[PDB]
């Protein structure tokens, strides 16, 4: 259940002797090295052609937050705040009212992408699939205050990648 | 004279890649920096072993330059004292490299 | 006429040096599963050039000198013993055929640890002139059997002439004489040029020098590791030569000098380094006996077999 | 004019030099310094860009800091900007440098690097993948080729 | 039930221990090459 690692006691015979010598003298793991250094310089390298060939990712991946909305334009964030209580930076900040025809809507849904851990247990955490952490990756900015999303943004980050979370989502919520 | 030229062809080449390394980026008008080591400022702790690989090589490098004429000294006529003065040499070299082991000189730079 | 080959002799030089610094990147990206540089010029042509000119419109990096004159004349003196190393080489024929080209090269390799001795002086940082002396003492340690390698092989030849040297190697390369020394030449040339596993420079002296002159010491070192390799070939590997047709010599030497160039990205690429007794004992406990004693080999030996080679 | 034509030569020669020969600069933080060297590892290799991996802090070209800067370590991290040789970038990634991130209420963080440093790319994540901080390297050098360093020294 | 399993007799054997495959000749093979190197140098 145990193994000694280097308890390895040499033949002292001279076979051994001076084979352990003409390794000394003649290199011979040096040129074991730079057979395997060799080995790898005929290998096609592991390289991806990035920008025009990506990394491979799952459906689950854990990128930029969206909004989303129901199947007829209405939003689907009631409101309830789940996704700021569970928030383990708190990133999040939501303020809320009852809007024009009387749904329970917010009017404040701050998400702080510098604070953020992008852990996802705001999407696992909200009831009704409206904040989601969807697939993209490659949205960095060149100010910091471009990392601080409101409504606005997130709802546009949903029409923007909706027919892609959409798909995510379809692929992976029997395992939720 | 033609060794002349080549040396003062590469001197000059030289000066003027380190004239051009020390002067076109001056050019730039940048900023000025405010306020332009392991060691604070401690003194530099004068290393015995240093010396003493200096040395060594200092005198091997002369037990070298004794060594210099072998190629010319084989053509000699006198080939057993030519062979004996070669081998008392080089053995001469390597009884003061195994002084130099024997008595703890090549140490912490073995 | 004799200016236009001095030109056609170090421009060369300058260009196989920036194009070596391709060829280690992208060798060392390969034998690392990855790529080397690809995307700057096609198939990566443009990198040194774009590399050079990012260096010399960098910023100065402005040090305080110790002395200054020192501070200008150690990349002076770097620059121009790695071009001097060249003029006695023989391809098939050198720029200048010298009686003594060996001892000349011996002598102006000698002279290239001023270069860091005056950068790490010149330098105020005591970590620096550390570094320096560390350099110094390595570089002078393994010129010791540099010249005692190099005298026990030239006792095949009969001169120090290096054109003589392919007149000795017409029928064998003299690697099969002389492979011990061969070997231990070789890893003591990978010991002069502060390259891998000896390069304790990049192990935790010329850092406080601007991007401009820091990139004149690399490519002097460079051109001192093409040289080397070159040297290196003309001494153990030497090709065939017919005199009417020299092109096929000046083929044969380069295909073996970027193969023994190619052999040092190789090595850096595969070993650790070295702490620095360890290559203190590498040479004066290892290197140095078995060099002594092949030169004592290489002495008597062309006596006992009737081989002195002709002192013309 | 033929002036004007010269320095947009010159200034697509010497920014396509310098944003094809980025030498970096990693402060080695915290996590995102393992994401930095699968950003230099084989799948997405800096050094194909011309990006080398770990040039030393006096020669390189940008500073990456990646992780989490805390107020001990804050003027280690100004001494080393002050340090390089312009032009010099920063990229700050991950969520502690850009904003604090997940210890931005904390006694002993940084509240985002741009507190000590001017921020060039701020590459969101915790960590941002290898493949997402290569998309802020290349947006640092979209951000170089667009500089008008000698148009304007010409128009002014 | 539809779940991420083993297959029905499993997986095959995974190797895990070392293998460094012992290549090259003996001592005595190396230095008789060396020597017989040598040998055809000197003549
Ligand atoms: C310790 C001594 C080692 C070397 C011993 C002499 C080797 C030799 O061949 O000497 C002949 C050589 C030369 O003799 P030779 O045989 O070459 O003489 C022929 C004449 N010439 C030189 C013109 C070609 O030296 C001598 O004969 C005298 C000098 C050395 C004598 C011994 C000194 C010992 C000192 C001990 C203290
Ligand atoms: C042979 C190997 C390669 C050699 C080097 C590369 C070849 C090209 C060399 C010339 C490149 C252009 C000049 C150097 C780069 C200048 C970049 C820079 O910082 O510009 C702003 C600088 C200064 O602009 P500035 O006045 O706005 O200053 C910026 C700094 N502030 C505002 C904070 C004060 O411009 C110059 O210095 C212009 C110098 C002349 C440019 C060329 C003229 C025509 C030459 C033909
Ligand atoms: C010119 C073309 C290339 C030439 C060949 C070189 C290419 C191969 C390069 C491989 C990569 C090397 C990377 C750097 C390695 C540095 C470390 C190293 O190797 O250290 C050397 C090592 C150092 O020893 P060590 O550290 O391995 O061993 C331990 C040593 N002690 C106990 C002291 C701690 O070995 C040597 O020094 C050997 C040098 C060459 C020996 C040549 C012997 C020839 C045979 C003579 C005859 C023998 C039989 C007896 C007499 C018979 C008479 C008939
Ligand atoms: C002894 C031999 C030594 C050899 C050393 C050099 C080896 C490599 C040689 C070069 C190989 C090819 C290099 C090609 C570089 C890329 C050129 C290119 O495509 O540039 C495009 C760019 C923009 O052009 P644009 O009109 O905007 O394109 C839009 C098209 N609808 O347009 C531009 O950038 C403008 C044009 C720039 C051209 C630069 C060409 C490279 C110069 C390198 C120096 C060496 C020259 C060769 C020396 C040896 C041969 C004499
Ligand atoms: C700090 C200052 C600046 C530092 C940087 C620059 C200096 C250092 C780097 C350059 C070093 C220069 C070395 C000059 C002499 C080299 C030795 C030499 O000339 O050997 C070659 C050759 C001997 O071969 P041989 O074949 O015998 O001669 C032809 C006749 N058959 O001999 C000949 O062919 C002889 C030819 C005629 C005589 C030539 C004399 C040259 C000028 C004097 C030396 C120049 C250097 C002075 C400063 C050195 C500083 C280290
Ligand atoms: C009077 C008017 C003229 C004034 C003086 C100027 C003389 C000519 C100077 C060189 C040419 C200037 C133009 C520079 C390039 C401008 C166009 C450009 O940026 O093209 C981009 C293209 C690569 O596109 P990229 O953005 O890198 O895309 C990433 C991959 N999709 O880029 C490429 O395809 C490669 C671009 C290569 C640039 C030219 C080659 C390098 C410079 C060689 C000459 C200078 C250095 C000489 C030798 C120095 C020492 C070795
Ligand atoms: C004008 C002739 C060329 C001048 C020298 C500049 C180009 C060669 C050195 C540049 C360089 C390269 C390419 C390089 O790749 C490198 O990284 C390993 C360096 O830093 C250690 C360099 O200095
Ligand atoms: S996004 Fe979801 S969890 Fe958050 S307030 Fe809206 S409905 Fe609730
Ligand atoms: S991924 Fe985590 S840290 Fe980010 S907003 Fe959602 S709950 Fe908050
Ligand atoms: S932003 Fe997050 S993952 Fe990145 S270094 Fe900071 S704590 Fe680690």
């Amino acid at each position: 259940t145990y193994k000694y690692v280097n308890l390895r006691e040499p033949s002292m015979d001279m076979k051994s002797v001076t084979d352990r010598a003409a390794q000394t003298l003649l290199w011979t793991e040096l040129i074991r090295g730079l057979g395997m250094t060799l080995s790898y310089l005929f290998r096609e390298p592991a390289t991806i052609n990035y920008p025009f060939e990506k990394g491979p990712l799952s459906p689950r991946f854990r990128g930029e937050h969206a909004l989303r909305r129901y199947p007829s334009g209405e939003e689907r964030c009631i409101a309830c705040k789940l996704c700021e209580a569970v928030c383990p930076a708190q990133a999040i900040t939501i303020e809320a009212e009852p809007r024009a025809d009387g749904s329970r809507r917010t009017t404040r849904y701050d998400i702080d992408m510098t604070k953020c851990i992008y852990c996802g247990f705001c999407q696992e955490a909200c009831p009704v699939d409206a904040i989601v952490e969807g697939p993209n990756f490659e949205f960095s900015t060149e100010t910091h205050e471009e990392l601080l999303y409101n409504k606005e943004k997130l709802l546009n980050n949903g029409d923007k990648w909706e027919a892609e979370i959409a798909a995510n989502i379809q692929a992976d919520y029997l395992y939720r | 004279m033609n060794l002349m030229i080549t040396l003062l062809t590469n001197f000059t080449l030289a000066t003027l890649l380190v004239t051009i390394a020390f002067w076109l980026p001056q050019l730039n008008v940048y900023s000025e920096k405010t306020s332009p080591d392991p060691m604070g400022s401690a003194r530099l702790p004068f290393s015995m072993k240093f010396f003493l690989v200096a040395i060594t090589f200092l005198l091997f490098d002369l037990e070298i330059a004794l060594l210099l004429p072998l190629p010319w000294a084989s053509q000699t006529t006198n080939l057993n004292t030519m062979l004996t003065m070669a081998l008392l040499l080089i053995f001469l070299l390597a009884v003061s490299l195994a002084y130099e082991w024997t008595q703890k000189g090549l140490e912490w730079t073995e | 006429m004799f200016m236009i080959n001095v030109l056609t002799l170090i421009i060369p030089i300058l260009l196989a040096v920036a194009f070596l610094t391709l060829v280690e990147r992208k060798v060392l990206g390969y034998m690392q599963f990855r790529k080397g540089p690809n995307v700057v010029g096609p198939y990566g042509l443009l990198q040194p050039i774009a590399d050079a000119i990012k260096l010399f419109i960098k910023e100065p990096l402005r040090p305080a000198t110790s002395s200054i004159s020192m501070f200008i004349l150690a990349p002076i003196l770097a620059l121009t013993l790695a071009l001097t190393m060249w003029i006695p080489l023989p391809m098939p024929y050198p720029l200048i055929n010298m009686n003594l080209g060996v001892l000349f090269m011996l002598a102006m390799s000698s002279l290239a640890v001023y270069s860091i001795l005056w950068s790490g002086w010149a330098s105020n940082s005591k970590y620096a002139l550390i570094g320096a002396l560390r350099a110094v003492a390595q570089t002078i340690s393994y010129e010791v059997t540099l010249a005692i390698i190099l005298l026990s092989v030239l006792l095949m030849n009969g001169s120090f002439t290096l054109s003589t040297l392919i007149i000795t190697q017409e029928q064998v390369w003299l690697i099969f004489p002389a492979w011990p020394l061969a070997m231990m030449w070789f890893i003591s040339t990978l010991a002069e040029t502060n390259r891998a596993p000896f390069d304790l420079t990049e192990g935790e002296f010329n850092v406080e020098y601007a991007a401009g002159p820091f990139a004149l010491f690399f490519m002097a070192e460079y051109a001192n590791i093409i040289m080397m390799n070159i040297f290196t070939t003309t001494l153990f590997l030497g090709a065939f030569h017919n005199p009417y047709m020299p092109e096929l010599y000046t083929i044969n030497f380069t295909i073996k000098s970027l193969l023994l160039s190619i052999t040092f990205l190789w090595i850096r690429a595969s070993y650790p380094r070295f702490r620095y007794d360890q290559l203190m004992h590498l040479l004066w406990k290892n290197f140095l006996p078995l060099t002594l004693a092949l030169c004592m080999w290489h002495v008597s030996l062309p006596i006992l077999l009737s081989s002195i080679p002709p002192q013309t | 004019s033929r002036g004007e034509y010269v320095v947009a030569k010159l200034d697509d020669l010497i920014n396509w030099a310098r944003r094809s020969s980025l030498w970096p600069m990693t402060f080695g933080l915290a996590c995102c310094a393992v994401e930095m060297m699968h950003m230099a590892a084989p799948r997405y290799d800096m050094d194909r860009f011309g990006v080398v991996f770990r040039a030393s802090p006096r020669q390189s070209d940008v500073m990456i800091v990646a992780g989490t800067l805390t107020n001990k370590m804050a003027p280690a991290l100004r001494k080393v900007y002050d340090q390089m040789p312009e032009p010099r970038y920063v990229v700050s990634m991950g969520s502690c440098a850009n904003g604090g991130g997940y210890y931005h209420y904390s006694y002993s963080v940084v509240r985002g690097c741009d507190r000590i440093v001017p921020v060039d790319i701020y590459v969101p994540g915790c960590p941002p993948t290898a493949e997402a901080l290569l998309y802020g390297i290349l947006q640092l050098q979209k951000k170089i080729k667009r500089e008008k360093r000698l148009r304007i020294w010409y128009r002014r | 039930v539809k779940q991420d399993m083993p297959p029905v007799g499993g997986y095959g054997p995974i190797d895990y221990k070392r293998n460094l495959p012992r290549r090259g000749l003996s001592g005595y093979s190396m230095f008789a090459v060396g020597i017989g190197a040598l040998l055809f140098g000197y003549w």
